[PDB]
């Protein structure tokens, strides 16, 4: 199963180019000036828009083959890709039709619709787009036929094109079935939105029942992770995405922690990207600098800053791009596992989701001997400051704070 | 010659990037004696940061005189008294004035936003209403905003006492028809000593 570009890092959710940019400067042009940005986070692909013409709820007056003048002509489109492809950036273009209406893919019209896509996709292959998202799938009619449909026609024009699904189903059974037609299929679901042995089983469960293929890891198809995590926990699950078999999924303002809940004014779908102290409205109390990019870059123990670090070890280190995975039980409320690919260097995930201080009790016997356990592992990085990084901790003796999760690495041996 | 002393504006002490000040204003001094002497107290320990400012004659020829002592956030919600001594040669006696925060159990606003009526969207503006109230004391600041900006077009009533003796407003925020139509976010900010940090917001718009 040869490697893609997709499987190399995590996917960037930009869903409101103005939120996302700023006040007014909404446009593809305005993208084009933070792809350094994202560059810096290590992303290899931005999930764009849409940014087709959409006329609530009017099916003729939707044409996803034409680019809504606001956010600029199909120049400035263009010219992004360019200066997008020059920086290993991918862009996956989201078509989910009726994106200013409140079912994405209308209704009474279930042909009709889906039609444009099928002529979209093309339009857009031809215009260089590395692959394509759809939203709400749950409220499409003949959903499994319709996505069969549209993976056959983007692998058509090549293996390297991705096609993204999103629904908010969270039950597993209605997700394999939309699978079972096509299994090269990346589907970002509501499926991991608690309890750390509960984790462990969605997630095991989940390669259990899809024979450790491929997938997205992911909350939600389109909210950030605030949306269903508590601040104490989104660090854990950042390592935990960043660590685990498949492709991570965030939305723009992950990568500092965004919450829009907390934030006056702010759609949950769509609030704004806290650049700066400039960036939201003067509105007392609202907004510090450690929750804004740039109050961030500038602490190593700032959740952007451990972003950073995770996105560059997923990008560049052999077992987390495509290593085997391998689960094993520990203290009640933790989930631990290592990745390992062939004699590369190995990492070990221990993940302490429980709000009570706990010893790791690591079992190695569980663990193929392919890969168990030395004595002593060098500490990566923790997700909590005060570790000693860059030297061994001794397996046997780990004990990790509330919420804390550990990174660890270790040689073939 | 009398005096009137002034607490620190809601948002001066309930926002800490501001500076809260009490104001010792004294009236009717006299052209003959219009020398004021202005001693301050802290809980009766006596201060000496305060600014006094230049006498300035008013139309019915009578000089008023401001000192104004900078107070910390802290000392004025914990209850700290602030004590204003006058003294000037008209005066039989020196002229004493206290001031502190209201006393009583703080209580905690809630805040509910509330759609124009559907009658006034015959109009052009709509009313975007904010209701405050249940708090104590009285003292509290509302700002509203939408998604990008602060949002000014908007009037806030006074506190008034309610029946239960905490107090309420109403603050009124005044938007285009069209962009509370097209389903755009607004939010109503309060601030208030008995909200955790002392800070909340409730969210408004179209179903
Ligand atoms: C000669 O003239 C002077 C000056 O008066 C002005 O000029 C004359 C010529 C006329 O045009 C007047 O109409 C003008 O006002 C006369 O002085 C007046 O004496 C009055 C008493 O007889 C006195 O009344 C008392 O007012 C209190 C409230 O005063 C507030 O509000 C009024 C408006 O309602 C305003 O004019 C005052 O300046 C004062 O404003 C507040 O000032 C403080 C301090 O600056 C502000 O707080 C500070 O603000 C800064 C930022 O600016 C910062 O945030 C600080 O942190 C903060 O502390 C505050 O924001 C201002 N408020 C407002 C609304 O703007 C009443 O409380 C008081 O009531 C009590 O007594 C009454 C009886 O007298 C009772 O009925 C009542 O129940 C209460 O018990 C009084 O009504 C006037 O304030 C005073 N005028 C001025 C300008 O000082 C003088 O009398 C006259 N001589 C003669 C002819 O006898």
């Amino acid at each position: 199963p040869a490697q893609k570009w997709w499987h190399t890092g995590a996917l960037y959710r930009i869903g409101d180019l103005q939120a996302f940019q700023g006040h007014g400067a909404g446009n593809l042009a305005g993208l084009k000036g933070r792809l350094d940005y994202l560059s810096s986070l290590k992303v290899k692909g931005l999930v764009l828009g849409p940014i087709h013409k959409n006329q609530k709820d009017d099916v003729a007056q939707t044409d996803l083959l034409q680019i809504d003048p606001n956010f600029g002509s199909k120049e400035d489109f263009d010219s992004l890709l360019q200066s997008a492809k020059k920086k290993s950036i991918r862009v996956i273009l989201d078509l989910t039709p009726n994106y200013r209406g409140e079912n994405s893919w209308f209704s009474t019209q279930v042909d009709t619709v889906a039609t444009k896509v099928k002529d979209a996709l093309e339009f857009w292959l031809q215009a260089g787009v590395d692959g394509f998202q759809v939203r709400d799938i749950e409220n499409l009619k003949d959903a499994s036929s319709f996505l069969a449909e549209w993976q056959n026609i983007t692998k058509g024009f090549s293996e390297d094109r991705l096609l993204i699904a999103g629904t908010n189903s969270s039950d597993l059974q209605q997700i394999l079935s939309l699978l079972e037609s096509n299994k090269d299929l990346l589907l970002t679901s509501s499926y991991l939105s608690s309890t750390g042995e509960h984790t462990k089983s969605l997630v095991t469960q989940y390669l259990n029942a899809t024979g450790n293929r491929w997938c997205s890891w992911s909350l939600s198809q389109a909210r950030l992770l605030t949306s269903f995590l508590p601040a104490q926990l989104l660090r854990l699950y950042q390592l935990m995405l960043f660590t685990l078999p498949g492709t991570p999924v965030f939305s723009y303002g992950d990568e500092i922690g965004l919450d829009a809940a907390a934030l006056p004014g702010q759609p949950m779908e769509a609030p704004v990207m806290l650049w700066d102290e400039s960036s939201f409205p003067d509105i007392p109390g609202a907004v510090s600098a450690n929750m804004t990019v740039k109050g961030q870059s500038e602490d190593p123990g700032s959740l952007l800053s451990l972003f950073r670090r995770l996105s560059d070890q997923r990008s560049k280190e052999r077992s987390l791009l495509h290593g085997d995975f391998h689960a094993f039980s520990a203290g009640p409320g933790l989930f631990s596992y290592i990745r390992h690919w062939d004699q590369n260097e190995r990492f070990l995930v221990v993940l302490n989701f429980g709000d009570v201080g706990l010893s790791a009790g690591l079992q190695a016997s569980d663990l193929p001997a392919s890969a168990s356990l030395p004595a002593k592992a060098d500490l990566l990085l923790s997700t909590q400051p005060g570790r000693e990084e860059g030297s061994p901790l001794e397996l046997e003796r780990l004990k990790l704070e509330p919420h804390e999760g550990l990174l660890l690495r270790f040689p073939y041996a | 010659p009398s005096v009137f002393l002034f607490p620190p504006k809601p948002k001066d002490t309930l926002m800490i990037s501001r500076t809260p000040e009490v104001t010792c204003v004294v009236v009717d001094v006299s052209h003959e004696d219009p020398e004021v002497k202005f001693n301050w107290y802290v809980d009766g320990v006596e201060v000496h940061n305060a600014k006094t400012k230049p006498r300035e004659e008013q139309y019915n020829s009578t000089y008023r005189v401001v000192s104004v002592l900078t107070v910390l956030h802290q000392d004025w919600l914990n209850g700290k008294e602030y004590k204003c001594k006058v003294s000037n040669k008209a005066l039989p006696a020196p002229i004493e004035k206290t001031i502190s925060k209201a006393k009583g159990q703080p209580r905690e606003p809630q805040v509910y936003t509330l759609p124009p009526s559907r009658d006034e969207l015959t109009k052009n503006q709509v009313s975007l209403t904010c209701l405050v109230k249940g708090f104590y004391p009285s003292d509290i600041a509302v700002l509203w905003n939408s998604r990008f900006v602060l949002e000014n077009n908007y009037k806030t009533t006074p506190p008034v006492l309610d029946s239960d003796g905490s107090f309420f407003l109403y603050s009124k925020l005044t938007v285009d028809k069209s962009r509370w139509q097209q389903g755009n976010i607004f939010a109503c900010n309060v601030y208030h000593e008995a909200l955790h940090n002392h800070y909340t917001f409730k969210n408004l718009a179209l179903s």
